[PDB]
């Protein structure tokens, strides 16, 4: 047959972009210590004006019909 | 009193006992700076630089109830009003904003906000006044207590003003006894009236009976240093080392946010207490619990709108937010992390309440309070 | 704006100091303007550290 997707890509039903059959995790990249000082994320979350997601219109509709079954987020 | 069929509604009710008044500022002291006796156009300069006791001035209990219900909660008010036009408009104002008025008693013997006194010239030429006939607000007797609000309400909130009149002392103590018999908490707000700012010992004698019955107590920074030691806590604040600082922060001469240790607030602590809150305006909130204590950090901004800034009523919003989050989340009592996270909503409400003229005109909404809390605080905190 | 002494244009600014003198507003002249750090930001920002290290735009010298 055609996978466990039923090849939702072939039909068009909602489905994750990546394949939920491999989804191999990361391989322990460099941690904060082994990074140069320019890429460090300085261990204390910094206040920024762009820290709250933009309200937007379509983010309301997507959440609206996700409850009614027309959308699978 | 046992009449009921279905369970109570979702938001627990709040009991607000006191006097119904419009734009009242109880806590009054001598401010060092004055800005012209006649021109009121420049008085707003005292809202950018408050006298350190009107930084977050609390008001009547009706203001607290209105701020609490506007934040998404439910509140009820116990009080008495006269059969006047002002008395009929105060209840209208409270009713217009979903404040339950089932426990407000109308009477015709006394007039609202009007009290009859008598001139009593003493030795020398210093006049005095003795209350001949009491005002309508402070004339509630224990017989006309609504034994339905007390049963339903889960938190009993009252302020110290009712301790300045004889009849309300007995009425308040009877209401406290009834509410405790029905299992409700007691929230004590210490917005001290002017006569109670006379001496520490007299005030401590006056408020001891009410203090020992409280489960939660909220006081300002000045109302605590006054109750423990004004001179010592004022000498400690203004102190800089003669040679060299101590850590580094002392070398920056920042503001003094002192977190009082549990051995200094011990004289004001008793077994029945569940929480002690000390608010330094909206800047910081020190919370003391039976097993832990800490400080929640906040900010303030009244120069963001220098022409429509009015600090009056912010303390009521802070207390109302505290009560709303206490009743909504019952796990804050024994969880310091949740306690700190839920105590920033009150700070956001207090910040918003200082951006408009009028105590009741501009109390913040729950959505606006959450918006400001999320916009000021880093995602890790909120 | 206001024409001050010696025919110099002056503008009002709120002085930030830990003394709370009485009137915290001053009328600054152009000669006294470029040697102070005039903020135009806000105090509505809180980080896990202390609030006094938050960053706001300012105007020092002519930058």
């Amino acid at each position: 047959e055609l996978s466990e997707y039923e090849k939702d890509k072939k039909f068009g039903r909602p489905h994750p972009f990546v394949d939920p059959k491999v989804k191999k995790p990361i391989e322990e990249p460099l941690t904060s210590e082994e990074l140069w000082w320019n890429w460090r994320k300085p261990d204390k979350e910094q206040w920024s004006r762009w820290q709250r997601r933009k309200p937007d219109v379509e983010t309301v509709f997507l959440k609206a019909m996700a409850e009614t079954g027309q959308v699978k987020l | 009193d046992d009449g009921m069929d279905f369970p109570y509604l979702d938001p627990p009710l709040i009991c607000c006992f006191g006097a119904v008044q419009k734009e009242f500022v109880p806590s009054v002291r001598v401010s060092e700076h004055q800005m012209d006796p006649d021109i009121y156009s420049g008085w707003k300069m005292m809202q950018w630089n408050p006298p350190e006791f009107g930084r977050a001035p609390g008001g009547p209990v009706s203001n607290v109830a209105i701020s609490h219900v506007r934040l998404g909660g439910r509140a009820a008010v116990i009080g008495k009003v006269g059969e006047d036009d002002f008395g009929e408009e105060l209840v209208l104002m409270m009713n217009k904003e979903n404040v339950q008025t089932r426990a407000v008693k109308f009477d015709s013997n006394v007039k609202t906000a009007c009290s009859y006194m008598r001139v009593k010239f003493s030795d020398d030429g210093k006049m005095k006044m003795e209350t001949v006939k009491e005002a309508a607000e402070d004339s509630l007797v224990a017989s006309e207590l609504n034994l339905a609000v007390l049963k339903e309400a889960r938190i009993f909130h009252f302020n110290s003003e009712v301790l300045t009149s004889p009849s309300m002392n007995t009425t308040l103590f009877r209401a406290i006894k009834l509410s405790k018999k029905f299992g409700g908490l007691v929230f004590f707000d210490l917005n001290l009236p002017l006569p109670l700012w006379k001496s520490r010992d007299e005030t401590r004698e006056v408020i001891k009976q009410a203090w020992e019955e409280a489960n939660i107590i909220e006081v300002s920074r000045e109302e605590l240093e006054f109750l423990l030691d004004e001179d010592h806590y004022e000498r400690r604040k203004n102190y800089r080392p003669q040679y060299y600082s101590e850590n580094y922060e002392q070398s920056k001469n920042r503001r003094d946010y002192y977190h009082y240790t549990r051995e200094e607030i011990s004289p004001l602590w008793h077994d029945g207490l569940k929480f002690l809150f000390v608010t330094d305006g909206t800047l910081r909130i020190h919370y003391y619990a039976p097993s832990f204590d800490g400080v929640v950090v906040g900010t303030e901004d009244v120069l963001i709108t220098p022409f429509t800034c009015d600090r009056t009523g912010s303390g009521d919003a802070v207390v109302a937010g505290i009560m709303r989050k206490l009743t909504s989340h019952p796990e804050m009592y024994e969880d310091q992390d949740v306690l700190e996270r839920q105590l920033r909503f009150s700070i956001a409400a207090g910040i918003i309440s200082q951006w408009t003229i009028g105590a009741v005109r501009g109390f913040p909404t729950e959505s606006a309070t959450q918006n400001l809390k999320e916009q000021v605080y880093v995602p890790s905190m909120w | 704006a206001r024409i001050g002494p010696w025919g110099s244009l002056e503008s009002p600014y709120y002085e930030i100091s830990e003394r709370s003198k009485r009137v915290q507003m001053l009328y600054l002249s152009p000669s006294r303007d470029e040697y102070y750090m005039l903020a135009s930001g806000n105090s509505l920002a809180l980080n896990q550290g202390i609030q006094e290290e938050q960053v706001v735009p300012a105007r020092y010298r002519q930058e």
